[PDB]
RNA sequence: GGGCUUUCGUUUUCCUAUAUAGGAAAAUGAACAGU
């Protein structure tokens, strides 16, 4: 199952770029449909404390899974943006309970491929080593922040890993607190690892690192956020030899809205390659945009008022999930998760 | 090159294989052979008869990444390319011919070849108390979290290692009935032991240690003087010697510390970043500066220091003199008094074999490390050097890992009544020594500030390990 | 490079039945993946 979606992902990117680290999301209609890349991402880097902005028109992760979300993003407002009542049969989006936000539709889901394995759980083992995770010593399980100036991670400005984000993603859903104002959660149907990948490591890190202690973490988790398990596999076959191979900072993102116009990122700064230093399409303020625009299109005016930190905070189920999750963190002894101070949220769009 | 399965054919218990070599363009005699392996044989063999004057065969593809870049460093490798001190020599060789007289033919390559020896007195002929060889260290895909590799196999690595188990053995034998006999006496207080001021150490190694010490062309060969003075005579001539530099993996050279910023990690070396492992010369400079005993030995001993290094290849006084020891002299003796006693610098004489041994082959060089110490009798370690393990299908634990020296280190805990030190972890128990942690950051500051880089430390996840 | 851990396929031997096919022990030659 695994090597279909390895090999869809290698195929778009080839073709893409005919005119390596890489990530995609893929949508699978049915299960007899093949599937679609619909979100693509590549790069290993991440900015630093000089290139971080407080307007936030820098990406400040420039990691291939990251990217990939932020693609996801921008073709789910993409979605949102083709949505009428004319082509409600043949969208993806169902109503839900209550009729006040849309639903994905049981039949579509989603996958995750990423290259390698994510920064920080997800590969502390050695040749020595239904979810089976592994708990055999007392520092696993702990978070991790990424360092500048390397692939690596550092246990606990800074920037967790891509486990412990994988994690936060199979916790709180890949749409992010915006799309929450229009949709339900949604959570990866399968995650597929190309080299460095262990069962035990790999769901401890991203889905089971929250079910040590018993079922004592799902029962507060209010509805409709869950705990999911997502389906862990890997490609059959890989290369031996490690690649050692000196590996550019740039960073190629596409979405399945954009037809065939990459964009190109410097991880070092986050910003598109060019002497003019153009406005990265998955910053900030372009999310900002796209949902502001989504809202007039849906004659929400309230939400038009609240800047970035106002309508994030607007979202009170999900903030409430996203803090419980976290206490739920540092209560079982994994340390503090770090957040941003506010002010760089606290932008107007002009 | 490319060796070629022209044809398969016959009944599995007896096949014929066909196999042809292709060097590029030019394609060679096909040949039959009863196997795969004597197909490849007889194919290169067939091959460099028909070429051996040719040699349009030898050129194409090596596979690991280079770089032996100081400043126009090409050249200086193009043209590398083209007490009585011979007594611990030939001491180090017949030990070691002693001990390998007739095991497997594998050990018949070339290899480096180190050796530490302990004189007693003045008239002691001098007993070899370490062995090791090897020429190669781990990749960084074959790291370890619990302390179940060796990061190095460097003759001189390995040597040191062996040093370290003769140590824990010689602190097991002794006690009060034995204390006249044991190298060992008590020093102010009692606290902790210390050597005999009559004993002594000296190191032989057979080539140049690896890094700022061999910065030099084999024909830049000073001749062997016995010199009665004991001064060094370091040369500086330019500002990039003194450089600190490391092995890194699956490249050649020794490159020094550049401006890399890239974090030792252990997920990061894992997803495929270089793994540079420091150069012999640093790790002996800083036995010169600290001691052989390691840190956890210090708890009951002093440092244990060398008196003596000796050459059996490429020596160059001026060189090899700033590469053990001069360097952090440079630029006054501010440093001296900036370390604390018992840790001080430390001068060996420096000397080199009467003639070396002109048959020093560059290629072939195989992987297998050697290792032997003094309780050790008759027995011993063989590794293969780029896995760090015992070289074999078991890949069973060497006995020179972090975690047999950590169980040595419980057993001499529990022997000497030590409880506190007995529930502390490997990281813990090297940061209990205050002293001689203070001492290391002390040197690696001096050394970073005088202008020389920054030392490179493992991974923190693999230095404290889970026991 | 080495090295432990399903086959294909030889003889001998044992058995079944009618020299024959089948089953079985042994080793014999290549591939093979965990270390
Ligand atoms: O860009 P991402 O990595 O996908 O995540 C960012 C950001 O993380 P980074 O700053 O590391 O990029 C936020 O985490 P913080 O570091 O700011 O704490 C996080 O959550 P918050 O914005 O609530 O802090 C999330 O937001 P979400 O919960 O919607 O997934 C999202 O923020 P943006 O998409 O707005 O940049
Ligand atoms: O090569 P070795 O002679 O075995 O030195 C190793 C090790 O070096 P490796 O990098 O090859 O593993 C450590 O050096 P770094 O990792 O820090 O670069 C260092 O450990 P510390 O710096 O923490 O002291 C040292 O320690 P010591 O001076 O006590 O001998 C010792 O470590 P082990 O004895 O545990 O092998
Ligand atoms: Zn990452
Ligand atoms: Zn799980
Ligand atoms: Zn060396
Ligand atoms: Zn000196």
């Amino acid at each position: 199952f695994h090597d279909q979606i390895a090999m869809l992902s290698h195929r778009c990117f080839n073709t893409l770029t005919n005119s390596k680290i890489l990530a995609a999301i893929i949508m699978k209609k049915d299960s007899e449909d093949m599937g679609v890349v619909v979100s693509l991402g590549t790069g290993n880097r991440c900015v630093k404390g000089d290139s971080l902005s407080l307007k936030g028109e820098t990406v400040n992760d420039c990691h291939a899974e990251i990217i990939s979300r932020r693609g996801f993003i921008r073709f789910l407002y993409s979605e949102l943006m083709k949505y009428n009542s004319q082509t409600a049969k043949d969208s993806i989006f169902e109503p839900a309970k209550g009729g006040e936000k849309l639903q994905i539709k049981k039949t579509v889901s989603f996958h995750l491929y990423i290259s390698t394995a994510p920064c920080g759980d997800g590969a502390l083992f050695d040749k020595s080593c239904r979810h089976y995770p592994v708990f055999e010593n007392p520092k696993q399980g702990k978070l991790r922040t990424k360092v500048e100036n390397g692939e690596g991670t550092i246990p606990v400005l800074r920037t967790m890993s891509c486990s412990d984000k994988i994690l936060r993603w199979n916790v709180l859903g890949l749409q992010g607190a915006l799309l929450t104002h229009f949709l339900q959660p949604i959570y990866l149907k399968s995650v597929t690892l190309g080299y460095l990948f262990s069962q035990g490591h790999l769901t401890r890190a991203i889905c089971c690192r929250v079910t040590r202690d018993g079922s004592a973490f799902e029962d507060g988790l209010r509805h409709p956020f869950i705990v999911n398990h997502p389906k862990v596999g890997r490609v059959s076959i890989y290369d031996s030899k490690r690649q050692s191979g000196k590996t550019k900072e740039t960073s190629v993102n596409w979405c399945l809205a954009d037809g065939y116009d990459l964009e190109i990122l410097d991880g070092t700064r986050g910003t598109v390659d060019g002497p003019r230093n153009e406005l990265s399409r998955v910053s900030k303020k372009n999310i900002f945009l796209l949902f502001k625009k989504l809202c007039s299109f849906r004659y929400r005016r309230d939400l038009l008022r609240l800047s970035y930190g106002e309508a994030k905070k607007a979202a009170r189920d999900y903030e409430t999930a996203k803090n419980y999750f976290k206490k739920g963190l540092k209560d079982m002894g994994y340390g503090n998760w770090i957040s941003k101070p506010q002010e760089e949220k606290n932008f107007y769009l002009c | 090159a490319e060796f070629k399965l022209v044809d398969q054919s016959g009944p599995p218990h007896e096949p014929k294989f066909v196999y042809q070599a292709k060097v590029g363009g030019r394609w060679f005699p096909a040949v039959c052979a009863h196997s795969k392996k004597q197909g490849k044989q007889e194919a290169a063999d067939a091959a460099l008869r028909v070429l051996i004057g040719e040699n349009e065969k030898a050129e194409r593809m090596g596979f690991t990444e280079v770089t032996p870049v100081t400043g126009a460093s090409l050249r200086r490798t193009m043209l590398l390319l083209s007490t009585f001190h011979d007594q611990i020599a030939m001491l180090s060789h017949r030990c070691f011919n002693t001990l390998t007289n007739s095991f497997q033919p594998s050990l018949l390559g070339r290899k480096i070849l180190a050796a530490i020896i302990m004189k007693k007195d003045s008239e002691d002929m001098g007993v070899v108390v370490s062995l090791g060889t090897g020429n190669r260290c781990v990749k960084g895909d074959s790291l370890s979290l619990k302390g179940e590799t060796v990061n190095d196999c460097h003759a001189e690595i390995i040597s040191r290692r062996g040093f370290i188990r003769f140590l824990y053995s010689e602190l097991m034998k002794y006690n009060s009935q034995t204390a006249k006999d044991s190298i060992f006496e008590p020093a102010k207080g009692g606290e902790k032991l210390q050597i005999k001021k009559t004993v002594s150490f000296h190191l032989y190694i057979s080539t140049a240690p690896c890094g700022d010490g061999a910065l030099f062309d084999k024909s830049c060969s000073d001749r062997a003087m016995e010199s009665t003075e004991s001064r060094h005579y370091p040369v500086f001539e330019n500002p990039k010697q003194g450089k600190l530099r490391t092995k890194v993996e699956n490249g050649e050279g020794t490159i020094p510390v550049e401006s890399s910023d890239i974090v030792p990690t252990w997920d990061g070396i894992r997803l495929g970043e270089r793994l540079r492992t420091m150069s012999c010369s640093d790790k002996i400079l800083r036995w010169n500066v600290l001691g052989l005993q390691g840190a956890l030995l210090t708890h009951f001993l002093q440092p244990i220091y060398l008196k003596s290094v000796t050459l059996g290849y490429l020596f160059s006084q001026g060189h090899l003199t700033r590469a053990i020891c001069c360097r952090v002299t440079r630029d006054g003796s501010a440093f001296e008094d900036g370390l604390r006693h018992p840790f001080i610098v430390n001068h060996p004489k420096v000397g080199r074999v009467s003639i070396y041994d002109s048959k020093r082959q560059s290629g072939k060089t195989k992987e297998t490390s050697v290792n032997w110490c003094l309780a050790d009798g008759y027995d011993l370690e063989i590794l293969d050097g780029t896995r760090g393990t015992v070289d074999g299908p078991r890949n069973e634990l060497s006995r020179v890992s972090k975690k047999n020296i950590f169980l040595l280190f419980k057993k001499l805990c529990s022997f000497r009544y030590r409880r506190d030190l007995l529930r502390l972890s490997y990281g813990e128990a090297k940061k209990a020594a205050r002293d001689y942690e203070t001492a290391k950051n002390y040197f690696k500051k001096g050394l970073k500030d005088m202008g020389y880089g920054n030392w490179i430390s493992k991974p923190q996840e693999e230095k404290n390990f889970y026991l």
